[PDB]
């Protein structure tokens, strides 16, 4: 009970974060969720699940005597040794306020400053998202802009193959209204080629400006992530120690 | 790309009533022309020429039937409007120009790429642009399935091309439950049969007892006292198949509610001549020395070159790295390996990483799985290590090569809630949006093609393996029972279900094991399809074990259960490393021919076509089934254009016009729904809820805007159906766009699977399980309980008021059914609630029949939802019953608890949640199917492990009717027993 690696009454997902990201030789042992006893050995990136009666005959009187000799004997003898244990008293610091009464006003400040980290963390996420859709529409349209003034300026090559074949007919001819008709219909085509461009121009600039507000709130995001995970379990060791300083049922 | 907004313009929701619009004649100049926002193209042509005879060069100017419109839509295509009877307001014009020009190329195919890129919500023309190979070969190669089933349609005479449009909806067994037969008149049922004549459609009552089992022919027969057909009365439901007439879904309800079943006979003729006919012709794009894998003597190395950029302040994280990882499904072949950590402003490593796997010893669907994590010292000895994007990529494509040479990947962002390093649940592939970090990769060269070998080339006692065989799919299981299960794995044949157990226990990263195993799933017996889905999440990815499990679905599985797990069966699809495969291939085919299973597979892949990680794979597969599906593509693009104007008449309200009060947005609602090119895309057109239901005329009268902030509108439709009082005259659906739609979907569907369960096992517990589908990207329908009311209504402060309430309505010897209904669905609905983890539940969460039938509403949240923001960990009892119910449960009786309507109460509660325990692996199963959906609520097994405990599956049944009876005494204080 006193052991390092036991921890008792645990559930299998408790040991994973536990285990998550550990080298080769890293366990514990937990009451079986149910056997009576199961250890977890990290090993190749699978956290293996060992049940503790082990196999065949029983070889040890206690399961204090079976983890300290497998510990330097390792485990070939059933199939790595049993390098790195998952100590309980290493998470009994960070808990330091010492009585009942300190603990939990701290516990209260911790779950407090929690609330607001994820009400902050949660409408950054939604201006996240918001801004990367607005971004997906202005790619699109700018798409539509590109494909629009293609078309204006096939009407511009089209008004000049065809014309000047026609206008200098219509200078021979002397009519003046003529020409001034088809250069006003000109005119009036370019000009609205520059008003498309000059509007691709200005979406062009509202993009490269909303692609860095992205850039930056990508970069708070990334920011207060950490924090916001220490803080949630700080907060859960805090709760966890008033359970255990607590009336058991 | 897919169009930004459902406006009529790029910017601009809705047109003016008058809009200028810039005419491009093929002459080079341009007329500016102003039309009515609903004007057909018919007339803005005419207009336009009449104009073009007072602009110069007009004698160039050709006849104007030889020419038609081309414009650039929202979606930036290039798109010709062959169909000139179409307005201007619904071309999604991006800016209002047209130029004319002269209709050129395949006319037909240009119409039919036009339809189907409509209903899919993007051009057809961009899959032409994709340069990668596989897509292109999926095009092609998938048009085999296309061929098949539009062959299979019409191999028969229009009974084929019926049963395709009108399939039977019948279930899975034509077995009767001993509390359905025991409401029979000894084995016989009273049905009512309908004629309309000839003239003024007149209709004749015919009531007529027959046996239970009658095919619909011999329900025919009794009528004459013969070759037609038998419909529902009030929606496109028919009895074409030679089922008895009790496994029809209609009338086994009907046996259920002591309802009168309602019947009509029609000519054969009267249907066969008004089904269309089908013909699927090919597209165009159908027209236009290796080495192997065990012959390489090294070990796997992958090289990490650089990143083009990262966002992180420099600030705040200490440096990044890239770490990395082989995947077979959701377990590494080996141990991670990470890269050097690198400087944030400077992110090039150059460096060669080492896995210890013998590279013959790679199975075939192995995976790498890598990221850009930031690792910060900060506080004390411990580090934070935080993911910033990550990536999948096949190690093997689908020619199987094996990977070689550079390769650029743009990572994804990491999806909310994912604390992880990797993501070996994401999608494999590179990230569409080039504007993202892409990460430089280099695999090494081996002087030749690397191909996967063939299949040629690769070659207690009975109890405890049984026990072993009946856990449910995330039981622990320790490395003394894989070397058990691995050292049995020939006898476990006898007992089949324990396949997905065994595979588990293979050595997935020892080439000896695999070729083992590939030998045993090849002559494995077939398994029930409720067992062969697991095979296909993500635990599995093996393309023999994936192929088995769809062979079982292809024999066994029952059209009934394929449209009941249908949203699964698309959700794993996007587990599949490759385009083409045994699953989609299957799903397809059935889609092609069954329109009932068509109809919902299209929608729940278009539903998701916004969603960059699966819009490549789901537009191809959707453009396949538009291909083939036939005339039923009409019918979907009407449903399609009419949800795309309730989207952009609610965007209306919750933009320009949500500063303004009730009455405002009602006037700009009946003035704007009361417009021609309105009235025409939201009448006549099938329910997308069910399309058995037709949607008539709107009664704009009873619609209504609901008064929360998301604004749902609250549709009416008359039922144009000869017969609609037979069922339902009107039709009401709730409209609502802002809010994911998904876990409502999830949990009703999980509601009706719960209730199915129990009416099979004889527990007649009413659930009520509406309709709702999402549709987009938080889009989605409801549908609407015609006579039911909130518990906050019945109340508007005694406690009685409920119950006396109650009294009224069902009034008299109607009396004791009320409070036995309400007792029924009281304890389905106590039990899947306490099973899920829905929110918790208050007056205005549940609401309350006419009838009696109690149930809820807003499944929004469901599992250990909670937890994360709570560290409190506790198994919450959401639906709490109050003593109003208690009241009601007992008859008005006080001292409710030891009553004996409340003991019988228990028992139904007992029996329920002890049924559901039986088939646990069923609903584990359906929750592990969606843990790539990306609903948020469901990202890992640890999330699935809160059915687990409720369910108390790491105990006995005995001790877990314990544990179910403990929570409703700390929930209800007491009197549970
Ligand atoms: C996950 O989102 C959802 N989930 C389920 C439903 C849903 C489903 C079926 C329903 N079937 C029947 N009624 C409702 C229903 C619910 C609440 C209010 C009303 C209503 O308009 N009232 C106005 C008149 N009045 C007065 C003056 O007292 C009575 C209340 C109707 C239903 C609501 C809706 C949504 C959403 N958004």
């Amino acid at each position: 009970q006193d052991a390092e690696w036991y921890w008792g009454d645990i559930s299998r997902e408790e040991v994973n974060e536990k285990l998550r990201d550990t080298a080769d030789g890293t366990f514990l042992v937990r009451d079986a969720s149910t056997g009576d006893y199961t250890l977890t050995l990290r090993k190749g990136g699978n956290n293996k699940l060992i049940k503790i009666f082990f196999s065949d005959p029983l070889t040890f009187s206690s399961v204090v005597e079976l983890i300290n000799h497998y510990r330097n004997e390792s485990l070939a003898q059933y199939n790595v040794k049993l390098l790195y244990p998952v100590s309980k008293y290493q998470q009994d610091q960070v808990v330091k306020e010492d009585n009942i009464e300190a603990v939990g006003k701290k516990l209260h400040e911790y779950n407090t400053q929690f609330q607001e980290k994820s009400r902050e963390y949660d409408r950054l996420y939604e201006e996240y998202t918001r801004t990367s859709q607005e971004i997906q529409m202005k790619r699109t349209a700018i798409e539509a802009f590109n494909e629009t003034i293609k078309i204006f300026e096939e009407q511009c090559q089209t008004q000049e193959r065809y014309s000047k074949e026609y206008i200098e007919k219509f200078k021979r001819e002397g009519n003046e209204k003529e020409i001034q008709r088809i250069m006003h219909n000109y005119d009036k085509l370019k000009s609205r080629i520059s008003e498309i461009i000059d509007s691709r121009r200005r979406l062009e600039e509202d993009l490269k400006k909303q692609a860095a507000e992205y850039r930056e709130i990508d970069k708070r995001m990334n920011s207060i992530k950490p924090d916001l995970i220490q803080l949630r379990k700080t907060r859960d060791q805090y709760l966890m120690w008033l359970t255990q300083k607590g009336v058991r049922q | 790309p897919p169009r930004p907004s459902s406006g009529e313009l790029w910017g601009i929701h809705l047109m003016p009533p008058r809009i200028l619009v810039e005419c491009l004649l093929p002459n080079g100049m341009i007329v500016t022309l102003e039309c009515l926002r609903e004007a057909t193209l018919i007339t803005i042509k005419h207009e336009l020429f009449k104009e073009a005879r007072k602009y110069p060069l007009h004698q160039l100017l050709q006849d104007e039937s030889s020419y038609i419109f081309v414009s650039v839509t929202q979606e930036a295509e290039r798109e010709e409007f062959f169909d000139e009877t179409r307005r201007l307001c619904d071309l999604r014009l991006f800016q209002p120009f047209l130029k004319v020009i002269e209709p050129v190329g395949n006319r037909e195919e240009k119409i039919l790429n036009r339809e189907i890129g409509f209903a899919i919500g993007m051009p057809v023309c961009e899959f032409d642009m994709v340069k990668d190979p596989e897509v292109q070969d999926f095009r092609r190669n998938i048009l085999n399935v296309c061929k098949e089933a539009v062959d299979l349609r019409d191999l028969n005479s229009p009974h084929s091309r019926a049963m395709y449009v009108y399939p039977p909806n019948v279930e899975s067994s034509p077995e009767l439950p001993k509390h359905i037969y025991n409401k029979l008149d000894k084995g016989q049922i009273i049905v009512v049969i309908w004629v309309i004549v000839s003239p003024n459609n007149d209709k004749q009552k015919y009531t007529l007892k027959i046996n239970h089992d009658c095919v619909p022919e011999q329900v025919i027969a009794e009528a004459i006292r013969g070759k037609y057909i038998l419909k529902v009365c009030g929606c496109d439901e028919y009895f074409l198949e030679k089922y008895p007439l009790s496994q029809y879904k209609y009338i086994r309800s009907c046996i259920m509610l002591g309802r009168m079943p309602n019947l009509m006979l029609m000519a054969k003729e009267s249907l066969y001549s008004q089904l269309p006919m089908d013909c699927f012709t090919m597209p165009s794009y159908s027209r236009r020395s290796t080495k192997s894998l065990w012959v390489i003597n090294s070990a796997l190395r992958i090289k990490i070159l650089c990143a083009t950029y990262v966002n992180v302040n420099i600030r705040d994280i200490d440096k990044i790295y890239v770490r990395t990882g082989i995947y077979h499904g959701g377990e590494p072949l080996c141990d991670n390996v990470n890269t050097q950590r690198v400087p944030c402003s400077n992110p090039r490593w150059n460096e060669w990483l080492n896995y210890d796997i013998y590279i013959p010893d790679l199975p075939r669907a192995a995976r790498l799985c890598l990221s850009i994590c930031s690792v910060k010292g900060r506080k004390g000895a411990k580090e934070e290590h935080c993911p910033l994007a990550w990536g999948n990529i096949n190690l093997f494509d689908y020619t199987d090569t094996l990977v070689s040479g550079k390769m650029a990947l743009n990572l994804w962002p990491v999806p909310h809630g994912l604390e992880d390093l990797l993501n070996p649940i994401g999608v494999t592939g590179s990230n569409p949006n080039k504007e993202t970090p892409c990460l430089e990769l280099e695999f090494d060269w081996f002087s030749s093609v690397v191909k996967f070998p063939d299949m040629s080339v690769i070659e207690n006692d009975k109890e405890q393996l049984k026990a072993i065989s009946t856990r449910d799919p995330l039981s622990e299981i320790t490395e003394q029972e894989k070397d058990f299960l691995w050292s049995h794995r020939h006898y476990c044949v006898t007992i089949p279900e324990i396949l997905p157990k065994l595979l588990l226990s293979v050595k997935w990263n020892s080439r000896d094991e695999v070729a083992q195993m590939y030998c045993l799933v090849k002559d494995w017996p077939p398994i029930k399809p409720e067992q062969a889905m697991e095979l296909l999440d993500c635990n599995y990815p093996d393309p023999m074990v994936r192929g088995f499990a769809v062979r079982c679905l292809e024999k066994y599985l029952t059209d009934d259960k394929l449209s009941q797990y249908l949203i699964q069966l698309v959700q794993v699809l996007k587990y599949e490393q490759y385009l083409d495969n045994l699953l989609v291939r299957f799903l397809l085919k059935k889609a092609l021919t069954n329109q009932r299973i068509g109809h919902f597979f299209f929608w729940h892949l278009k539903s998701e076509m916004h969603n960059k990680t699966v819009s490549q794979r789901f537009g191809l597969l959707l453009e396949s089934y538009c291909r083939a599906c036939g005339m039923y593509l009409k019918h979907l693009n009407r449903q399609v254009e009419a949800m795309e104007k309730l989207i952009n008449l609610t965007d209306i309200l919750k933009q320009e016009k949500k500063d303004e009060t009730q009455k405002v947005q009602m006037k700009f609602l009946v003035e704007q729904m009361r417009r021609p090119d309105f009235m025409d895309a939201l009448q006549g057109f099938l329910s997308p809820l069910n399309p058995a239901h037709q949607l008539g005329n709107l009664r704009l009268e009873e619609c209504r805007i609901m008064s929360s902030a998301k604004r749902p509108l609250w549709l009416n439709w008359e039922n144009p159906d000869i017969m609609s009082e037979l069922l339902f005259q009107n039709n009401e659906i709730i409209f609502k766009n802002g809010d994911d739609l998904r876990q409502d979907m999830l949990t009703l569907q999980i509601i009706r699977i719960m209730e199915n369960i129990w009416q099979n096992q004889g527990l007649d517990l009413r659930m009520l399980p509406y309709g709702c589908l999402s549709i987009g990207d938080c889009v989605g329908l409801i549908e609407v309980v015609r006579n039911s009311h909130t518990i906050m209504q019945i109340q508007c402060f005694n406690s009685h008021t409920l119950h006396q309430w109650l009294k009224d309505k069902n009034k008299g010897e109607i009396y004791d059914a009320a409070i036995d209904l309400f007792t029924r669905s009281c304890a389905g609905y106590c039990v899947a609630t306490f099973i899920l983890g829905i929110g918790d539940r208050h007056n205005s969460n549940i609401m309350v029949k006419d009838d009696g039938q109690l149930f809820h509403i807003d499944f929004g949240h469901f599992l250990d939802h909670k937890k994360k923001k709570f560290g409190y960990k506790r198994e919450r009892v959401p639906f709490v019953l109050t003593q109003d119910f208690l009241i009601v449960i007992s008859k008005g009786a006080q001292e409710c608890t030891k009553t004996r309507e409340f003991e019988r109460f228990q028992e139904m509660c007992y029996k329920a949640y002890l049924a559901i325990r039986q088939h646990a692996n069923l609903f584990i199963n359906l929750f592990s199917m969606m843990l790539g959906s990306g609903m948020p609520e469901l990202q890992s097994f640890d999330d699935i492990a809160y059915i687990r405990k409720t369910l108390a599956l790491d105990k006995t049944e005995q001790e877990a009717l314990e544990y179910f009876m403990k929570q409703m005494n700390d929930a209800h204080h007491g009197g549970w027993t």
